[PDB]
């Protein structure tokens, strides 16, 4: 049950300097990269082309190449239409793709943010502002929705091309997506004890402190933090009085361990 | 969705101020100025997305722009040069791709105005031989002695302009093709049925609109000031 | 330049068909418009093409667009004298007002008109006000006759020019000659190869 | 302009003498223009790999710096971050725990 995300960030510093950079995710694994410096989209996995033929990929990459240049000039030209109302620096973010369900089911999305705030989406057959958006965006939306060719193209990207492509990615990337990597844990203190868990994949993990068979409810989980090799890191802390560190252990459950949990005693 | 331009034709001196105005009653936010020179396509000078906005186009150098209102987009040539001799087009549009064009504005920028001169106009009545040989009657009109060549010649019959039966020389010929700033001559013909010419209630007129000096342009010479003006010649039908 | 038009210019006889080419490198290519421009005049839109493979018509004008090739043609069937004009190719790079128009430099078309019943003659016309002055009108010659600038410097002769008497469906060439400083209409067109059966009246 | 969180942590359990990789994870900042260095004893480490910048569901940015290192009794390791949102650069030290 996986989500495909194309994330774009564009910074326009003044009227003659900008950059656009993208990365693509399938779940929590990176499948593509496209920096401003590169003319082409880079694969970050062997299976990033999915089940597309080479001609299909070239044609699709070509469209994005046109988009990136056209996108840049359109923002610049929209800023001229609003001014002096809005002004550089401007940051635009896009989050697009689709979530994939069993059967033949999927929802596609295309959300746009302006200065860190979600203001616009593509929905149905047109662009629209969302609740909370400044009403001045109605002029840009009216201008964007005049472009019928962009509309037809985006509809086909979201309704058809995206789910197709992702169904092919899941088949081709099945082995990386279903990999199992073991967590290795270790203890430390500052009283605050700390149970470090690192190297595991996928993301779901259970980590608690234990005096024998009694889950210390004072255990605080931190955020899931990434490692460079596409595995995860997490730490569970427990607050305690000096002298009463005797008997405490850290238990870690994870799908890669196949039943035999890790238990480290202090 | 109509757009108008003024002036439609203009003669100016180097260093002068020229303003080309464009007017548009379509409530179009967006307006565009282009120049057309021979062997190039139209090139964008300035444009505007609304009152108070002006943007630089591809070839803005030498031109200031002004969008005082939704209706008027002006192109201001502060210090006119001969390189700004051209035909200028304005356009307007809303959010769609279509730009609706104005009829154009011819600008000549001379180094000097010393030789500017309006035409003499003369109308020549049909030949009785032509009438009897063809049952057709050809009037001829001559505009002579004029500089520069910005003239619009037209025929009027009973106070209404006629195009059927007309043809006018596509360019004026030079009177002294040797001399540098030579005066021009230009001919035109109106051909009509002999009975129409024989009808003495029909009033024929050849009109030349000459573009020259403005009332504000300085004039130092002894002769009359060669202003923008109309000169014409007139005749009635007869049996 | 991103928009190229071929031929630069062409001459055809009335009734003939002609094809006009437009090739472009503009990206992207939303639509392509063909304009018609008479000498000293505005841009009249003939057609606008918008699909990947497109075809349009407008009476005697038809056109095609192939966006893959980046190629358009404009066909004109059964040309008439009014088709004498510069024809201009324009490519708009967006489906909205965010777009820029990229203009070709045009193709100059000249249509030579068919004179059915020539009756070449040279008449003398008198001035309405000052009737001692005059002009010589060489008229009704067909399209296989050229008119040549005079031998004399003080004599003036215009190029040929065709007029269309609309309601009679009649066309005719003409040219005018005049001079102040012994000038007669017999001597006017010496230096042109004028037809053999030319009527010199009186 | 919201303040960037910084978290320093090792890939493998740290033994003195043993080669390892050290991660610096910079999150919850905008705008995205950022300067990240990893320090050894206050001096800039030369070979520091950066992940591609990306953003979360809340539109805030994140980026993973990392580098090879060998911990000792004596050496200190840090992550120093320069942003528009802070007056001076923020420095988080690797507490030998993480
Ligand atoms: C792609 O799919 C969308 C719907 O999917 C949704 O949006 C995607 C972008 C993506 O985010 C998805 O995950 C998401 O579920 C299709 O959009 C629908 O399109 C139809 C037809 O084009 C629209 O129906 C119209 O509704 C109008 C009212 O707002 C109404 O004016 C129209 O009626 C008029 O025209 C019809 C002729 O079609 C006629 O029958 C009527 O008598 C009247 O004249 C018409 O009913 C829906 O509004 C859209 N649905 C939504 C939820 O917005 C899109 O068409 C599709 N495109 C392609 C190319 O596959
Ligand atoms: C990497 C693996 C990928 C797998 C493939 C599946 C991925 C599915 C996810 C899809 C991601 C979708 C990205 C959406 C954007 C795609 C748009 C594609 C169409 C396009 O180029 N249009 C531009 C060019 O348009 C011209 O050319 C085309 C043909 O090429 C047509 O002829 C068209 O008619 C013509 O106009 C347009 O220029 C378009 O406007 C580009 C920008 C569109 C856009 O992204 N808009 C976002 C909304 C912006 C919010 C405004 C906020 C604002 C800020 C500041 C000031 C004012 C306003
Ligand atoms: C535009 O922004 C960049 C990056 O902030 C800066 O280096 C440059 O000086 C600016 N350029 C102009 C022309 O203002
Ligand atoms: C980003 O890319 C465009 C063209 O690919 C280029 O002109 C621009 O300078 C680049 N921006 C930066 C900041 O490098
Ligand atoms: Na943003
Ligand atoms: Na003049
Ligand atoms: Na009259
Ligand atoms: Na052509």
């Amino acid at each position: 049950n996986y989500t495909f995300r194309c994330l774009q960030m564009s910074s326009f510093a003044n009227r003659s300097w900008s950059r656009t950079d993208s990365v693509v995710w399938l779940g929590d694994l990176q499948t593509h990269r496209w920096s401003n410096d590169s003319a082409t989209i880079s694969f970050t996995k062997p299976w990033s082309q999915g089940k597309l033929s080479n001609q299909q990929w070239e044609k699709l990459q070509h469209m994005f190449q046109v988009y990136r240049v056209s996108f840049t000039r359109d923002i610049q030209e929209l800023v001229k239409m609003m001014s002096p109302k809005e002004d550089y620096p401007i940051e635009i973010q896009l989050s697009a793709g689709c979530e994939m369900y069993p059967g033949n089911a999927s929802e596609s999305f295309l959300h746009v943010a302006f200065q860190g705030k979600y203001v616009v989406r593509f929905w149905g057959t047109s662009w629209q502002t969302v609740p909370g958006a400044p009403s001045w965006l109605d002029l840009p939306i009216k201008v964007l929705n005049a472009d019928q060719g962009t509309s037809a193209t985006v509809q086909m990207l979201l309704n058809d091309t995206c789910p197709l492509f992702v169904r092919g990615l899941l088949e081709a990337g099945k082995s990386d997506l279903e990999k199992q990597e073991k967590p290795v844990a270790w203890l430390s203190s500052v009283r605050q004890l700390v149970c470090h868990v690192s190297g595991f994949y996928p993301k779901p993990v259970w980590v608690m402190w234990m005096r024998g068979d009694q889950e210390q409810q004072g255990t605080h989980r931190g955020d899931f933090l990434p490692n460079a090799d596409e595995t995860w890191y997490l730490q569970a802390t427990l607050d305690v009085e000096a002298g009463e560190e005797a008997g405490l252990a850290c238990r870690v459950k994870h799908s890669s361990l196949g039943g035999q949990d890790i238990i480290l005693y202090w | 969705a109509a757009v108008t331009q003024s002036p439609r034709n203009k003669v100016a001196v180097t260093g002068g101020k020229v303003t080309l105005s464009c007017n548009q009653t379509n409530n179009h936010n967006n307006m565009y100025w282009y120049r057309q020179d021979t062997g190039h396509g139209l090139r964008l000078i300035h444009y505007s997305y609304g009152a108070g906005s002006t943007e630089k186009g591809d070839i803005p150098d030498g031109y200031k722009a002004s969008r005082p209102s939704q209706e008027n987009f002006s192109l201001i040539l502060e210090l006119a040069t001969p390189s700004q001799t051209s035909v200028y087009f304005c356009a307007s549009g809303d959010e769609g791709y279509t730009q609706y064009f104005g009829p154009g504005t011819r600008l000549l920028v001379l180094e000097d105005l010393r030789n500017v001169t309006p035409p003499k106009v003369s109308l020549f009545e049909p030949s009785k031989a032509e009438i009897s040989h063809t049952q057709k009657a050809t009037l001829v009109c001559l505009a002579t002695g004029f500089y520069p060549d910005h003239v619009e010649l037209s025929w009027w019959v009973n106070g209404k302009e006629v195009h059927s039966g007309v043809c006018t020389d596509p360019q004026p010929l030079k009177e002294q093709p040797a001399l540098n700033d030579s005066r021009y001559s230009l001919s035109s013909r109106l051909r009509v049925s002999a009975t129409f010419w024989q009808n003495p209630r029909n009033h024929f007129r050849c009109q030349v609109q000459f573009y020259g000096l403005s009332e504000n342009d300085e004039w130092t010479q002894d002769r009359a000031k060669p202003v923008t003006q109309i000169v014409s010649a007139e005749a009635w039908g007869r049996a | 330049t991103q928009v190229e038009q071929s031929p630069q210019s062409l001459v055809v006889r009335q009734g003939e068909n002609c094809v006009l080419q437009c090739n472009y490198s503009v990206t992207p290519d939303n639509h392509l418009r063909w304009f018609k421009q008479d000498t000293g005049k505005g841009l009249v839109s003939l057609t606008v093409l918008v699909d990947q493979k497109d075809k349009t018509s407008n009476g005697r004008y038809s056109a095609t667009l192939d966006k893959d090739a980046k190629h358009s043609t404009l066909h004109i069937t059964a040309t008439l004298l009014d088709d004498t004009a510069t024809y201009i190719c324009v490519v708009g790079d967006r489906g909205s007002a965010l777009g820029r128009l990229h203009f070709g430099a045009g193709t100059q078309l000249i249509v030579i008109p068919d004179i059915q019943n020539p009756d070449p003659a040279v008449y003398q016309l008198r001035d309405s006000k000052s009737s001692d002055k005059s002009v010589c009108l060489f008229t009704d010659f067909d399209s296989q006759t050229n008119v040549s600038q005079s031998k004399d410097s003080d004599v003036y002769i215009t190029d040929k020019c065709v007029l269309d008497m609309r309601s009679m469906d009649f066309k005719s060439n003409s040219a005018v000659a005049w001079s102040n400083k012994d000038f007669a209409c017999a001597n006017a067109f010496n230096n042109s190869i004028i037809p053999e059966d030319t009527f010199f009246p009186s | 302009q919201k303040t960037p969180q910084i978290q320093v942590y090792s890939r493998h359990p740290p033994e003195n003498g043993k080669p390892n990789i050290l991660n610096c994870y910079v999150t919850q900042f905008h705008p995205p223009h950022i300067e990240i260095q990893m320090l050894k004893n206050g001096k800039k480490i030369p070979k520091v790999e950066m992940s591609d910048m990306s953003f979360s569901k809340d539109w805030s940015f994140y980026i993973l710096a990392h580098t090879e290192f060998t911990p000792t009794e004596t050496d200190t390791y840090a992550c120093r971050v320069k942003h528009a949102s802070m007056a001076e650069p923020k420095t988080v030290y690797w507490d030998r725990d993480m």
